[PDB]
RNA sequence: CGGUUGAUUGUUUUAACAA
RNA sequence: CGGUUGAUUGUUUUAACAA
């Protein structure tokens, strides 16, 4: 929950074509299924940036491995990521989800990374087939990230121009990619 | 302090909570069979843990022969200047059971 | 040469060759690509290579193909 | 058309070097870069046009090939409507005569 | 098979780090606990001992040993670190609860807060 | 070629972050500078503007704009971030030195320290 | 404040300090040739920087034609309510030169 | 300079064969050649740990790329690393040093990683041929790291048993590997 | 001796799985693991002995081969002094009859 | 078959074959390894494979080799 | 290539540096 | 496989959580 507003505004801009966002920011939260209800884990949530050789998905996988989650419990992990996972990241998340059936993953993406690339399309389709839920980050999850992961110091969320239009266009593109 | 442990207390094994239950059972069986690995039992209601370190790391026994599908644990220790015993048992399948302190 | 794409593979080869509207690959990392004309078994293809009009002819059951001027 | 099987990393390095040398370095600023959306072929990743006098050398990168999805490169000399398939060896001299490491066809095409 | 039995209080990493930093600060910077002996992890034959703090009380010593890489706890943040407190005199050792240890520390020895065993060992995830 | 000329004071990332956090804290938590308008980076046509703080002074406004991704500075930690301060009234803008800006702020407006332009813009690597 | 800049002041270009000197010269030549890239000149003795942003990002000119191997910079600006001019020149090879404020 | 003593003691133990040190810690410092003398850079020094997919060498390379070091100045970078660089790390450091001739690197290793492995031997030899200086971390650099990179809070350095013997054995092994 | 070219990552996975199954999993606890320092051959990385009745199956991993340094695997059945080179196909059945994924010779040897 | 290890390569082949005390590789990912007996051009080697005593014989200038019972 | 951005351009990648 | 450790075992990987 320590993220300056400028970084969030710059990286999570939902314009489908954004040429100067070279880093990937991934906010994550985990819920646990207890007594039939999903209780949020306050200390099992945060945000991670990207490196040129280290993507945020690998860092999140390492964090999950360190968390030592109980195998006899059901976990629901919500992601809010600026760029949709690349081929290697989607591959690794798919095999991790296949090897970890007690945890399910929902993903909201601010932008679709190489949505016109067939390789990225098959990577996203394989990630979806692995059980991951891929969604387009609309205004609601943007506000949720602002009030949850962003160190706004009480400042209200100020949406950028064309947020809803970009969200609708990205929803259409994701529906076309996933063959809904 | 003594009464809290003596009156109501239950113990469970959580050595490898990220692994499947069958693998947990196998690991616990191995660690009980050879005294080269530590075994820890956690009180459910608190953060208290009873750890059986091997004697090489420094009438107390862990055994399976008393009952099939069960592990029996006897641990004498001097607590707060008075000698006490910890008697426990956990069954193989659930890796859970009852453990409590008594005066010896 | 060899086709790159077992029963499903040969069914896909057959229906792609019969109907078209798809790309056909024949590796030797050299490979011959057959694309539909709208995008712009015996195989015969005229092609200009290094200034000469060579013709590549071959057969596939795997198979054999060669280019001759 | 002759397509050589190439890894995606080499394609990315090729396109990055080409963009660098036509935009920042400006050593190959006379070249043209055609993106995916300007090509009717759905399998074409990109096109690089190298002006060679009146003629032009077109390097076309393809994605989504079923060779499991593969990528490829095709080199083609073009004199107006006339076209010809070109091996990397001829393209090396054709680029060196009229023109980060320099973008070389041989390094990208070689296996 | 011969075993050694020790009562270990499971404590998260943050509290272990806070305890270590407070003890080291009060050993060298604010030398109130200057008589405490801090034996490192490589001086113990136990492979799962992270740190060991010796507090001389008269002719005896209160030893607080923090362990790392233990078995996972029931709670989320009990990842394998714990603390065990004992009192030894002339090769006679008895395990001591954190409250009694803090009482002994305040009897014999007693801004950054003073190092207290009760705060280190208290379970904030079970209450 | 038409150019726009602005005097930008090169300041390291830490001071930029401290200034932004102090301004936002004094805008919402300790509402002394509650009249200050904080316009984000996407509301400016300049691609290299990180933040923009508007401070109303009478009928005019003092604009402090922080830039990111600029050219590297001579010093080690001048990595491409800077601050430029100007005063605008009725579409008439004049660049203002940090000392005069702080004087205006204290004239019109005046624990976490209060946001001062002089501390933000001062070069601690050249002295 | 004005006197510090007017009396003694020298400027230099440090746009890409991690790149070789020839690449720096080429980049500076390109950025001066087309008005699509910013150029920054840093005072050696302070953290002050003069940035020539393109007019699309919001009698001031940057030019090479006055002297071969040199870049001449004229920047009028209203500072502290008084209009002043910034006149500078840097040579191509060293990416260094003299720049100072004057009254216009 | 924020490193707890327990981590340093556990990871930088110089026993040639150490089976349970799965993480690599790398402390780095940079000096600049000004007026013929090497002045230390106070803010360009620190320490980085390792990830299963991200080695400390790659993180240091990213840090160097972000530092924007002047190309017209000479830099001397000192490393203190618990494990000697692996094949990929030595490869990448060698090519980086070849592509960056204005910076020289000296490396002190607490332990030699796979010193019996021919692949690791050729990796170390290639790194040495690239211009990097590889040395065995003796008591002096251990004390320097304790007083510089370790958050000891004024506590004196306490060497472990057999530090000098292990240092001599590792020096002999490194001399054999480098073919001095 | 027949040696199959293998990447170092596959060798590492093979040795990790073997160590796991003889120490932690104990499914293959009867196996033996000979390290580099117990072998006279400088090129031998490791040896895995799988007891098969009276006979034993030896899987030897080699490093430092000049095939630029390469690694290899050799499978060899041993009946006392008698020895025989074994293909992975026979070793699959030989392991399955008498005995993380299971350590399979075919997966490591296959290219 | 082909040797894996140009003038320096053939000189190394020659002196390694003449003196010994080194390993010789011949790839086909199958490869034949020739190790010195202390560790335990025409090529001939008796070897037991799948229970039969096959003999591998070949020549290298690249070359050709085959195994016969 | 800060643009009808087609996205590894000069990365904008950082919990307290003024508590 | 916490051991005459041959090193991807159950990682020991964290600047303030008690300022
Ligand atoms: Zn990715
Ligand atoms: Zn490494």
């Amino acid at each position: 929950g320590h993220m300056d507003p400028d970084t969030f505004s710059y990286n999570f801009n939902n314009r489908p074509i954004l040429s100067r966002r070279n880093t990937v920011w991934l906010c994550y939260e985990v819920e646990r299924l207890d007594n039939g209800t999903w209780v949020k884990m306050d200390q099992h949530r945060g945000q991670v940036y990207s490196e040129l050789k280290y993507h945020p998905e690998m860092r999140f996988l390492s964090l999950v491995s360190k968390w030592k989650l109980h195998r006899d419990q059901e976990y629901e992990v919500t992601w809010y990521i600026s760029w949709s996972p690349c081929t290697k990241c989607a591959r690794d998340m798919a095999t991790f989800l296949q090897e970890n059936t007690h945890v399910t993953l929902t993903i909201f993406v601010a932008r679709l990374y190489y949505f016109w690339d067939p390789d990225y399309q098959e990577a996203l389709r394989s990630l979806a087939q692995a059980g991951a839920t891929i969604k387009i980050m609309n205004y609601d999850e943007f506000q949720h990230c602002w009030s949850k992961f962003v160190y706004s110091q009480g400042a209200p969320f100020q949406p950028w121009d064309g947020l809803d239009e970009y969200s609708q266009a990205l929803s259409g593109m994701l529906g076309e990619i996933l063959r809904h | 302090f003594f009464r809290k442990l003596s009156r109501e207390c239950e113990i469970k094994y959580t050595g490898f909570r990220d692994r499947p239950h069958e693998e947990r059972q196998a690991r616990f069986q191995n660690a009980c069979r050879d005294g080269r690995s530590e075994i820890a039992f956690v009180a459910t209601g608190t953060n208290l843990s009873l750890q059986f370190f091997p004697a090489s790391w420094q009438r107390e026994y862990v055994d399976l022969e008393r009952e099939a599908g069960k592990v029996y644990l006897k641990a004498p220790m001097i607590l707060n200047g008075v000698c006490v015993i910890w008697k426990g048992w956990i069954d193989l399948q659930r890796l859970d059971g009852m453990g409590c302190l008594e005066f010896d | 040469i060899k086709y790159t794409g077992h029963e499903e593979r040969q069914a896909r080869f057959q229906n792609a060759c019969r109907d078209g509207r798809s790309e056909i690959a024949f590796v030797a990392n050299l490979s011959l690509q057959f694309f539909p004309a709208s995008w712009q078994v015996y195989l015969k293809a005229p092609m200009i290579l290094n200034g000469v009009c060579v013709i590549w002819k071959g057969w596939i059951d795997d198979g054999m193909g060669c280019l001759e001027f | 058309m002759i397509v050589w099987q190439v890894d995606r990393m080499r394609i990315n390095t090729w396109k990055r070097l080409v963009k660098h040398h036509m935009y920042i370095s400006r050593k190959a600023k006379d070249w043209f870069y055609r993106h995916h959306y300007e090509s009717t072929n759905p399998k074409i990743s990109s096109e690089v046009h190298i002006p060679l006098g009146d003629a032009k050398l077109v390097i076309t990168t393809y994605w989504g090939l079923h060779t499991h999805l593969g990528q490829g490169v095709s080199i083609e000399w073009r004199k107006k409507r006339y076209s010809t398939q070109v091996d990397p060896d001829l393209a090396d001299q054709l680029i060196h005569l009229h023109y980060p490491p320099l973008p070389s066809v041989r390094k990208l095409t070689e296996d």
